RNA sequence: AUACUUACCUGGCAGGGGAGAUACCAUGAUCACGAAGGUGGUUUUCCCAGGGCGAGGCUUAUCCAUUGCACUCCGGAUGUGCUGACCCCUGCGAUUUCCCCAAAUGUGGGAAACUCGACUGCAUAAUUUGUGGUAGUGGGGGACUGCGUUCGCGCUUUCCCCUG
């Protein structure tokens, strides 16, 4: 028969008369609430984030950034530079750096374990104003091909700085994909 | 999908949601389930009210029809296709 | 239209429009150089 | 939507914290649960997973319904798949 | 989203049929997509055979069956 | 989704009831994304009819009105994705 | 677009019957057809759930409304087939 | 060319009592003042009164909302 | 034949099996040797998600030969319908450009480019199919009420039984 003209001799009812749930007291079982491959992840994840904080923990108390035997010279005179070709010899980076000022002193840091040449160097101008003129026009030079990008060194003048093994730093070009475009420089 | 390309032409009766019976030729379907039968025939179950008899059928013979997927519910293979060997 | 200029430094190719202040996108470097035409030549080896 | 995005997880915050958090909180204290049906009949069961479907996965379930004098009727099923469409209500321990 | 093709019907006496048995007739004056009907000088048309007109009304089409021209278009 | 555990039930036998009252058992040989089920070597028994045996039926999902899984069905792994 | 859908835009013009939810039988010749299903026709033949008729000149039912329709068998014939 | 939505948009400004029909019911009936409307017809009264054609008794609901899927014909006052 | 400005006519977005393990590559990480993770590869286990190889094995007829003395299955070939270990691609029908192997116009490999498919997700549970007003809610045999009656029946009120 067609749905309207249907005689419903015993239509839908409710459910008043029919609570007989199980009593309070009676609680399921706690340990049946877990899943699989969904927990344990969290689980790794938490402790190697835990284990590192703990290991910087540890660095800050026993290495000292401002007691550095390398770092000599005015931290406002010094000057940072990364991204430099591992080809850039010593004297290309004078010849580079000279132009805006006289250069007291040159470091090229290099790997401790493999000595690889790390790709930054710190230089230490004769006068703060030339380190501050090389401040604006030394970001984006290129030296043997390479972009490099140049920042006054705060390592030891902007408080609470640290490096990226220590959960600082600034660029992204390892960070999350499509989030950090690589041509905007430092 | 192939499970539905496999059985094409073959002699169909689709169960409708009113309790009747299209059996024909399915010929196409659609991803809507809207189904193409040649030669069908409707077949219904009535109820018996004046006494224990056996249920009576009502034939009626419809031709090329198409039915809706949404008042398709279920269909099921009555026999082989019309052999068109002698 | 695109005008390829190769740096003089970096020897990187780059484009120049007209008016542009002549200076390597890539270096900063002020030389350039126009690349070798496309021009058919030949020369009889005499 | 309001987010065409297809890393919208406006489904996941309705779970969370919309009405259909009832279903989660279920499967996650393992509750049981009773289904008014358009089939006139009641499920009690408790639950273990559903989507945005209404479609919930029961076990120990104890279908019941009444026919006509008026006599009682039911059954049991361990496992069973119910449908969203033909849920009327839905009923948690009140305990 | 195509709409149906009712401008055939427009501007001509129909008489609709509803879900539930119902019945009204009227002069159609616009439609939509959705089947959403706008008749003036409806009449209810109730089962029995008394009449009331109310003149202006909407119909959902969601709940519209069937329309039929009195005036053959 | 869940629709993709659905169609992970392949090989299975379960009994599906549809919303006329008619009870249907066999095993399940594929699904869609509308929820229609194929079965085969399966048996239908229609409301107030007598059993019938199908050696195939591909029915719809908006007729369907609940399933029946076997006992030892694994949710807790198959529910994973 | 759907294979029936194509079918009965080859199968406007023609005489087709049409039944709807409502159990009315509509008989008589189309004059449009739309990929909703929504179909027109003229001088119909009607027969209700009781089995009484009457008499139509031009008419108009929505797509989603009709339990099934009836075409020409010679639309069989179609060149996709 | 006027259309359901802007017939809908009058008869809310004119704030006048809208009867409206159920649907697959045809003896009950709810007429109230519209208040506003969305796009999925769900219709918002002030106050309401529910009458039904066998017993003829308004029963008054005041500030409800009503279904679109349940409505099935429109009627003034 | 090309570009430029305007009017008109056509059109739905994202992608390229998925979950673990990766000591190793790229990202040569912005602070005095360092990240992890992540992203794009390579390596490594699976639900096997589709295919290719059809060796081996199962069912039954046709042809040839055998009179045979075995007790550890088994004569050779053809046809019908099945299964199938191990080993390969992570999946495209078509088109365009660069480089290379090459039996050098063909046969192939390493790269992308944006073009049609109805492959998937969201607009898809908000009126037109992919998330319900098509609920399934009964039928029949005996006793057991009433109204009308053509005594066949329509409506209506009870108990016991078979049937779903
Ligand atoms: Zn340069």
């Amino acid at each position: 028969k067609l749905p309207h003209e249907k005689h419903h001799n015993q239509p839908y009812c409710g459910i008043a008369p029919y609570i007989r749930e199980f009593e309070d007291p009676r609680d399921a079982p706690p340990p049946t609430r877990a899943e699989t491959r969904e927990e344990r992840m969290e689980r790794k994840r938490r402790e190697k984030i835990e284990r590192r904080q703990q290991e910087v923990e540890t660095e800050l108390k026993m290495w000292d950034p401002h007691n550095d035997p390398n770092a000599q010279g005015d931290a406002f005179k010094t000057l940072f530079v990364a991204r430099v070709n591992y080809d850039t010899t010593e004297s290309k980076l004078r010849r580079e750096f000279e132009v805006y000022g006289p250069i007291k002193r040159i470091h090229m840091v290099y790997s401790k374990r493999s000595g690889k040449p790390r790709g930054y160097a710190f230089i230490e101008y004769e006068h703060e104003r030339d380190m501050h003129s090389a401040y604006k026009h030394a970001d984006g030079k290129k030296i043997d091909g390479r972009r490099v990008l140049v920042d006054v060194e705060r390592g030891r003048t902007v408080k609470g700085w640290r490096p990226r093994r220590l959960g600082g730093g600034l660029g992204g070009t390892r960070r999350g994909g499509a989030d950090v475009n690589i041509r905007h420089s430092g | 999908s192939s499970k539905m390309l496999q059985h094409i032409d073959y002699r169909m009766r689709c169960i409708l949601q009113d309790g009747r019976i299209f059996i024909g030729t399915f010929k196409a379907f659609d991803k809507h389930m809207n189904l193409i039968l040649c030669d069908c025939d409707e077949f219904r179950k009535i109820k018996p009210k004046n006494s224990k008899q056996a249920e009576r059928e009502e034939k009626r013979v419809l031709g090329l029809v198409l039915l809706r997927g949404e008042n398709l519910v279920s269909m099921t293979v009555e026999g082989p296709p019309p052999k068109d060997t002698g | 239209q695109p005008m390829i200029y190769i740096c003089g430094e970096c020897h990187t190719e780059n484009e120049i429009k007209s008016r542009d202040p002549i200076r390597c996108r890539e270096c900063g470097y002020r030389i350039m150089y126009k690349k070798r035409t496309k021009r058919l030549v030949v020369f009889d080896a005499r | 939507e309001m987010t065409p995005e297809e890393l919208q997880k406006r489904e996941e915050e309705e779970f969370n914290t919309g009405p259909l958090s009832v279903l989660t909180q279920s499967v996650k204290n393992n509750t049981q649960v009773l289904i008014n049906c358009r089939n006139n009949k009641k499920l009690l069961g408790r639950v273990k997973a559903f989507d945005r479907h209404c479609n919930m996965v029961l076990e120990n379930v104890k279908e019941m319904w009444t026919e006509v004098k008026p006599v009682n009727k039911d059954r049991y099923i361990s496992k069973m798949f119910l449908r969203g469409d033909s849920v009327i209500v839905v009923l948690r321990n009140p305990l | 989203a195509h709409p149906p093709e009712l401008k055939k019907f427009m501007d001509k006496k129909l008489s609709l049929k509803l879900n539930g048995g119902r019945h009204v007739q009227g002069i159609l004056r616009g439609f939509d997509p959705f089947m959403n009907l706008v008749i003036d000088e409806c009449v209810e048309m109730a089962t029995s055979g008394q009449q009331n007109n109310i003149g202006m009304v909407v119909i959902r089409g969601n709940s519209i069956i069937m329309l039929e021209a009195l005036e053959r278009v | 989704k869940l629709v993709r555990f659905l169609m992970k039930l392949s090989h299975e036998t379960v009994t599906i009831e549809l919303k006329n009252g008619t009870q249907v058992h066999g095993t399940i040989t594929g699904v869609d994304v509308s929820m229609n089920t194929h079965l085969k070597a399966v048996k239908m028994t229609l409301k107030n009819r007598e059993p019938v045996q199908l050696e195939t039926l591909s029915i719809r999902g908006n007729n369907i009105r609940y399933f029946i899984l076997p006992d030892s069905l694994p949710l807790d792994t198959l529910l994973v994705d | 677009i759907g294979v029936p859908i194509k079918v009965l835009h080859e199968a406007e013009g023609h005489i087709v019957t049409c039944e709807t939810n409502t159990g009315e039988v509509y008989r008589g010749k189309l004059i449009e057809a739309e990929d909703n299903m929504n179909c027109q026709m003229s001088n119909i033949t009607v027969t209700y759930r009781d089995g009484r008729v009457a008499q139509l000149e031009q008419v108009y039912i929505r797509g989603s409304k009709i339990r099934f329709l009836i075409l020409p068998d010679m639309l069989k014939n179609a060149p996709m087939l | 060319m006027v259309q359901p939505i802007n017939l809908i948009f009058r008869y809310l400004q004119n704030r006048s009592r809208i009867q409206v029909w159920l649907y697959e019911q045809v003896n009950m009936r709810i007429e109230g003042c519209i208040i506003g409307f969305d796009e999925y017809m769900n219709l918002v009264l002030d106050d309401a009164e529910e009458i039904h054609s066998k017993t003829k008794s308004r029963k008054q609901l005041g500030r409800i909302m009503l279904k679109g899927d349940n409505i099935t014909l429109l009627q003034s006052v």
